[PDB]
């Protein structure tokens, strides 16, 4: 949040593409994931604190 | 002026952990040569008979002198490419086992 | 092809191609040398060695309806004939060849 | 369908492989690395099995591959290596008993029950360790480390443990600095750790917790394990002048048994050679300090481990020795003089401009006036008294009586003469050299006998046994020892031609 | 008169007892001649006979 | 006197050492008298030998450059007259990465230059030394062994030389990924490549558009033809002065983009696209065939092509 | 393959290590060419160098 | 019959008060030219290999017998471009310094 770098993405399938973060004023960023996955088996997306 | 592919204890090809077969320049080749050589026998050479070491005739069969065996042996020793001369030869027939020892000569 | 040996300074003669000819190899720094020389009459000096190209460069030497000559890889006088070749090609080779250059 | 190997075997082997039984000249280096236990010694005998054990970033494996690849005159190969541990400060108590490869993961059902016993002070048991998931030999360490701080006593409290990767052991270390032991035994207890890891089974390796100690001690403690060296070395940081002092006069206690060599610098040697004025067995070399080590002091260590003695013509000099590897340090002549009168060595370059010559020049070593300068008249000495020992002591341990009467000393010269013959035909005696007037009044008064100069003008050596009765310090009681006294021509080496012609 | 051999295996030797590479390479071209090369002349004669 | 103008109209000549060093003897000899000693041990021997060797070192090293203007030289003269019209050097370059991935025991450095390992053997090297957190999560920088175009897999590393306690090589896609250029061009690719553009500058207009279309993938036939005048010459060219009237065949057209990027390449300059007479092959787009602008720092253009008209025999 | 060196110092022999007029003469030679025949081409290539 | 430069004590160039150099006549070049050539070693004269004396493999080098250094002095005499024959050779290699005396012969 602080820095503005993606760390970490991982490839269990052939899933991601791209990952970044824009900055925005006073604290807020923004989030955008890529996916390109071969099947189509979306099923739930989940998201926590670290 | 020898080269030979590298094998291993036993004589099967080995692979290093690249995957690629190693081409030995001289010296280590006359050393895997001159034992492979050495360890082939006679009898079963197709397209040259007579040559080998006569174990079964010579050696392992009862015998007069022992003489014909440090021949086979020596002969079988040289006829590598690169090989000039024999410098020692023991045969040490001591208990039950066959003593062998030599001290070959190269070029380089 | 032309007999060779491992030597670094050498000249040979030879009769092909219905003419007569003399070449002489020697090393000077790093690149091979050459002196081509035909009928007893001198024809280049000091031409460089590489693989496929062509020996004889300017464009009336090399043939009206002469040959020409050309190494196969960079020439190197320790690897003579071991892997390394030099190789005649008369007239009509020659010019499909140097039509396929293009 | 069988195998060749029931009936016929061959070895093989590259060549120049000489097997050789008796006393070896290697060289050994005495390290403060944490690896190395501080009882153990370990002998290598290639760059590959050092580098496997170290690691390319370890200092140690750079001495030991610029040791190892050197050609002396007679084509000939160090062949061996040694290494100490010398503990710079405190340390706490630790075990360690894996060498081979058992490590491969088989952790995997184990976690049930786990009773490892630790036999510290106190007797103390470990309790159930999961090991089940087995996912990484480290992960597992910190798990059994983590269960060792569950323990209260003062010496698990704080523990850790380590795993190594290139080589495989597991290590525990204790949490006091100086003091203390500990020890680990097996149990009944069917699916138990300590049976699988390396330690409390067979081969282990224990250390006792002790506080800092000075070098000397600890090269005296590394002799006491063994002494099947010459010529030892302190690696690392160099050394201030009191501790080199000090193991020099311990060095010097010994009699003719090794050689000390150091590194030090041109501004240092002022100080050294008063220190050390006498004091035989020590070599000073010159380092530089603009370029790299390039470990000078090595050079006469790996010339004389190159030496092969049973073989004739083996006494070699030391003036003209070519290592292209190391640098150069002094080019002019007033301060070759100066380094001479300090009795120091270095590499001397002769020129520029064109191909190069530097070699290893002085030969000579610090030393009393009694005692010999020169190298290889030391190692000479050096082979000569571990032949003797061992051939008096094959007599001994072989006959069942030695009577103290005529017999009893023809006996002894009819055993001592297999050396003296592999001596001269080695080359450590010599034949024909003159000898002074002042010389053979020494000679006369050394021995009683006159005439015996002689006989080491003549033949090289000559010798005499006596046998008399004293009294022992132990005990009471006297008993009957033999006393021979040996007299011989030092070997010498070429180091400065004359010549002169004339036309007619 | 005199017997005609012709067989690939005839190349291993006493040297080559415990070796899976060399031995298997050699065997897998004497099936390999054995498919394509002699069976091949059976059928074809077996299918050519009227 | 003794000089030798080695220098011809044929060429260059080289004298052996030999004949070199005999010259100079002789040229010393008449210096001095006949008498002379000249052997290597004498002050006037060495200035022979400095001689022999300086004269012979300045008279090869003249003849190595005796040619360069033809295309057979190498080694920077050849790369400059080569890059007269196009050529790239060096491009020796190491695919230097970030955000690598480190999991290992707290409070703890790695030491620089250790040595990492892919599946098909690649040697990779770090860069810096950095502390680990205690979390056990690090970035680290690599490089190579070998300065070549590598090609690592994504798959989790092998370490080789091993600190303490310290494993698991792990990817992480958020990392960098260089491609490296490794010395892709030496000294043949250039002539090569020098031959490739004769060969395209050689072809006149038609020629050209034919060559260029005829490579274009799964084209079967093409028909080009130029009027050149106001008149009938094989079909009602009427339109323009001189148009191109160009006519394309193909077995679906795949890469349309791709069929208007060829055409695009050849172009004399001063003479319009546009064809049609009503009558003649069926335009694909009236007023263009939308084609890209350019690949290499430019903007729009516009072209025009036809096809031909389908039959039944 | 063979290495050329081509250096005109190679002439001195180290019987001279003490002579300051031998040496200074085959050495100021020895600058001279490097000057007046390499440099030379060094400069004129760079120039030429389009 | 033959002539050199007259060089000191050290290896180099000796000029007279006048500032002129001195051609020497025969039997002192003879002198010069025989110190030199023992004073030039193998392995340096570029053009002639295998010329002077091998002092690095025949004298500092542990040996076995000092003949072949004896051969390879006596040649290094020899080869001058008037000296004849040789007197006497003396090789002391007595105390630490190796000595070596020799006289040789010229035609004048």
């Amino acid at each position: 949040l602080d820095s503005g770098n993606v760390i970490s993405d991982q490839m269990l399938d052939s899933s991601v593409v791209s990952a970044r973060m824009i900055r925005l004023e006073n604290g807020w960023w923004r989030c955008v994931l890529t996916t390109k996955t071969v099947s189509s088996s979306f099923r739930a997306a989940y998201v926590a604190p670290a | 002026s020898t080269s030979t592919i590298r094998t291993g204890t036993n004589n099967d090809i080995l692979l290093d952990d690249n995957g690629n077969m190693v081409i030995l320049r001289d010296v280590e080749a006359c050393a895997q040569d001159v034992r492979a050589a050495m360890l082939m026998r006679t009898g079963e050479n197709i397209f040259d008979v007579n040559s080998g070491v006569g174990y079964f005739e010579y050696i392992f069969s009862p015998q007069k002198s022992y003489d014909d065996a440090r021949k086979s042996i020596a002969d079988a020793i040289l006829s590598s490419p690169d090989v000039t001369g024999i410098e020692q030869l023991d045969i040490d027939i001591t208990g039950e086992v066959f003593g062998v020892d030599a001290k070959v000569i190269t070029i380089h | 092809k032309i007999p060779l040996t491992a030597v670094p300074n050498q000249a040979i003669s030879f009769n092909a191609g219905s003419s007569y000819w003399k070449i002489r190899l020697y090393q000077n720094m790093d690149m091979m040398n050459a002196d081509i020389s035909r009928d007893g009459v001198i024809v280049c000096h000091g031409v460089r060695c590489f693989g496929g190209i062509p020996l004889l460069q300017y464009s009336h030497q090399y043939r009206p309806d002469y040959g020409n000559f050309v190494f196969d890889r960079d020439a190197d006088w320790t690897l003579f004939g071991d892997g390394i070749n030099l190789f005649y090609l008369d007239g009509a080779e020659f010019a499909e060849y140097q039509a396929l250059a293009t | 369908m069988i195998s060749q190997s029931r009936y016929i075997r061959i070895i093989s082997g590259v060549g120049a492989a000489a097997p050789v039984a008796g006393r070896k000249l290697i060289l050994r280096v005495m390290t403060t690395n944490n690896v190395i236990p501080p009882g153990i010694v370990i002998e290598f005998d290639n760059a590959n099995a050092v580098l496997s054990y170290f690691g390319a970033q370890s200092e140690e494996y750079q001495r030991a591959a610029a040791y190892f690849k050197f050609i002396s005159k007679s084509v000939n190969s160090p062949s061996s290596i040694s290494f100490a541990r010398w503990v710079n400060t405190a340390i706490a108590p630790m075990v360690v008993g894996d060498n081979l490869p058992k490590t491969i993961a088989d952790f995997a059902g184990f976690s049930a029950g786990v009773l490892t016993i630790m036999v510290g002070a106190a007797e103390q048991n470990i309790t159930a360790i999961d090991t089940s998931a087995a996912t990484s030999m480290d992960n597992v360490a910190s798990i059994i480390q983590t269960e060792i701080r569950k323990n209260a006593d003062p010496q698990l409290a704080q523990a850790t443990v380590t795993w190594n990767q290139n080589t495989n052991q597991f290590t525990l270390v204790g949490a006091t600095i100086g003091t203390g032991v500990l020890a680990v035994a097996k149990s009944a207890d069917p699916q138990d750790m300590s049976t699988a890891l390396g330690w409390s089974t067979s081969n282990v390796v224990n250390v006792a917790g002790q506080s800092a100690d000075l070098p000397d001690a600890a090269v005296a403690k590394s002799t006491n394990v063994s002494n099947n060296f010459g010529s030892f070395l302190f690696a690392g940081a160099p050394l201030d002048n009191d501790q080199i002092k000090a193991v020099s006069a311990w060095n010097a206690a010994q009699n003719n048994q090794f050689i000390y060599t150091v590194a030090t610098s041109l501004a240092n040697l002022g100080t050294l050679f008063t220190l050390v004025n006498g004091n035989a067995g020590t070599a000073l070399n010159v380092l530089s300090a603009t370029a790299a080590n390039d470990f000078v002091e090595q050079c006469p260590s790996e010339i004389l481990a190159a030496t092969n003695y049973d073989e004739p013509g083996a006494s070699q000099n030391y003036m003209y020795y070519q290592f292209p590897g190391r640098n150069i340090t002094v080019s002019d002549d007033t301060v070759a003089n100066t380094v001479d009168k300090s009795r120091g060595n270095y590499i001397g370059v002769t020129q520029a401009n064109g191909q190069q010559l530097a070699f290893y020049q002085r030969g000579i070593l610090c030393g009393g006036p009694t005692d010999a300068v020169d190298m290889n008249v030391y190692a000479n000495e050096i082979w000569l008294k571990s032949a003797i020992a061992q051939a008096l002591l094959d007599l001994f341990l072989n006959v069942n009586a030695v009577p103290a009467s005529s017999t009893g000393e023809a006996m002894t010269l009819a055993v001592l003469q297999p050396v003296l013959d592999k001596a001269t035909a080695n080359g450590t005696f010599t034949y024909g050299k003159e000898i002074s007037a002042v010389q053979q009044q020494y000679i006369t008064q050394v021995t009683g006998d006159r005439r015996a100069w002689r006989q080491v003008q003549t033949l090289g050596y000559w010798i005499n046994i006596t046998f008399s009765s004293y009294t022992n310090s132990n005990t009471g009681l006297t008993e009957w020892k033999a006393n021979y006294t040996l007299i011989y021509s030092k070997g010498d080496a070429i180091r400065f031609v004359e010549g002169s012609d004339v036309m007619i | 008169l005199p017997a005609y051999n012709s067989d690939i295996q005839q190349a291993l030797k006493w040297l080559h007892n415990q070796a899976p590479g060399i031995t298997g390479l050699i065997q897998r071209k004497a099936q390999w001649y054995d498919r394509f090369s002699r069976q091949f002349w059976a059928n074809w004669e077996r299918d050519v006979f009227h | 006197m003794a000089n030798y103008n080695y220098i011809v109209d044929t060429g260059v000549i080289v004298a052996d050492t030999a004949d070199v060093l005999s010259d100079v003897e002789a040229e010393f000899r008449a210096a001095l008298g006949a008498n002379i000693n000249l052997a290597a041990s004498t002050p006037q021997g060495s200035l022979v030998a400095a001689e022999a060797i300086a004269r012979s070192s300045v008279m090869r090293n003249e003849a190595r450059i005796a040619n360069t203007i033809n295309p057979n030289v190498s080694f920077g003269t050849f790369l400059d007259a080569i890059c007269a019209l196009m050529g790239i050097e060096r491009g020796s370059d190491l695919s230097t990465f970030g955000y690598g991935v480190q999991v290992t025991g707290r409070s703890q450095t790695r030491i620089s230059t250790g040595s990492r390992v892919q599946t098909p053997a690649g040697a990779i090297f770090t860069v810096m030394s950095d502390v680990t957190i205690p979390a056990g999560g690090v970035a680290t920088i690599d490089i190579k062994s070998q300065e070549y175009g590598n090609i690592p897999l994504p798959v989790g590393n092998l370490i080789i030389i091993d600190g303490t306690i310290g494993w698991s090589g792990a990817k992480v896609i958020a990392s960098t990924r260089v491609d490296p250029g490794s010395r892709q061009m030496s000294d043949a690719e250039l002539k090569n490549a020098r031959v490739n553009r004769l060969a395209i500058q050689g072809r006149n207009s038609t020629m050209a558009i034919k060559a260029y279309v005829s490579a274009v993938p799964n084209v079967t036939s093409v028909n080009v033809i130029e009027n050149n005048t106001g008149a009938v010459q094989v079909v009602n060219g009427v339109s323009f002065t001189l148009p191109y009237a160009v006519w394309v065949c193909v077995a679906g057209n795949p890469d349309k983009q791709a069929v208007a990027d060829a055409l695009w390449a050849a172009h004399n300059g001063g003479t319009p696209w546009d064809y049609g007479a009503t009558n003649n092959g069926v335009p694909v787009d009236g007023p263009n065939g939308v084609p890209v602008r350019d690949p290499a720092s430019g903007r729009k253009y516009v072209v025009k092509w036809t096809t031909p008209i389908m039959y039944d025999g």
